[PDB]
């Protein structure tokens, strides 16, 4: 399943993942994509922030969803 | 052509309405709008005026 | 009605979803949403994601949507609640607009505030008195609450 993650810059970059991908998985494929450290990543869908414990598909993400990112900088 | 209050295409064959300003909706969609405000909901002009 | 504008408008932020915002159904009931709007930038809130409630109702579109923050935020025109003073979700609400412009406008409110209409007078005052005092403070709001 291949799902788009925008950033700020607007650029979108695209992940093959699977509903049962953790987001600590799918922060793992954006660090793997575009170097990001995932404590510096914020996904955003549908007005949520994704919670690492929580899955793709309880987050009811789906082929061709769109997920932002945003970075903390911490 | 859409119409710009229920977002559905304005096909031949519907009940349509053009305001004085040019602008097009589905009667049954902008009826509703003109029951509570006589402003066009594209450019806000009063459609009396 | 309500439903299908709402699922259509919902259909297109997939199809196209805007960059500085993010919007959808709380749950499964279509009429309670959140949204996410990025701070906008040249402006005290870049960096900070501000997550707001929509609530569509029964006759959207041709009422605007109850739309609040939910992230604190430093702004003459939300107060703590997250009540938002902007004109498009009152008076000049028109069923032309959508919940992506609406959360435009907020980000564009975000942006350029209205003091001389404020819904928290105190943050108005500084806004227009001391420009770099209501940045600032704005930036620590943002620090602590949107980030
Ligand atoms: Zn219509
Ligand atoms: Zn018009």
């Amino acid at each position: 399943m291949q799902i788009f993650v925008k950033t700020l810059t607007g650029k979108t970059i695209t992940l093959e993942v699977e509903p049962s991908d953790t987001i600590e998985n799918v922060k793992a494929k954006i660090q793997d994509k575009e170097g990001i450290p995932p404590d510096q990543q914020r996904l955003i869908f549908a007005g949520k922030q994704l919670e690492d414990g929580r899955t793709l598909s309880d987050y009811n993400i789906q082929k061709e969803s769109t997920l932002h990112l945003v970075l903390r900088l911490r | 052509e859409k119409c710009t209050i229920c977002l559905s295409m304005l096909e031949d064959g519907e009940d349509v309405r053009r305001l004085p300003c040019a602008h097009l909706f589905h009667q049954l969609c902008v009826d509703q709008w003109l029951a509570m405000s006589k402003k066009c909901p594209i450019c806000r002009v009063d459609i009396e005026t | 009605m309500a439903l299908k504008r709402i699922h259509k408008e919902l259909n297109d932020l997939a199809r196209d979803p805007p960059a500085q915002s993010s919007a959808g159904p709380v749950g499964d009931d279509m009429f309670h949403w959140q949204a996410t709007i990025m701070g906008p930038n040249d402006s005290p809130y870049q960096g900070g994601v501000f997550f707001l409630t929509i609530h569509f109702p029964t006759d959207y579109p041709f009422k605007p949507p109850k739309v609040a923050f939910t992230t604190r935020i430093y702004h003459p025109n939300i107060n703590s609640n997250g009540s938002i003073k902007l004109d498009i979700l009152r008076s000049q609400w028109s069923p032309a607009l959508t919940i992506s412009k609406v959360l435009l406008s907020i980000s564009s409110l975000l942006s350029d505030p209205n003091p001389d209409d404020p819904l928290v007078p105190e943050i108005a005052r500084i806004y227009k008195t001391d420009r770099e005092k209501y940045n600032r403070i704005a930036r620590e709001w943002t620090q602590k609450y949107a980030m």
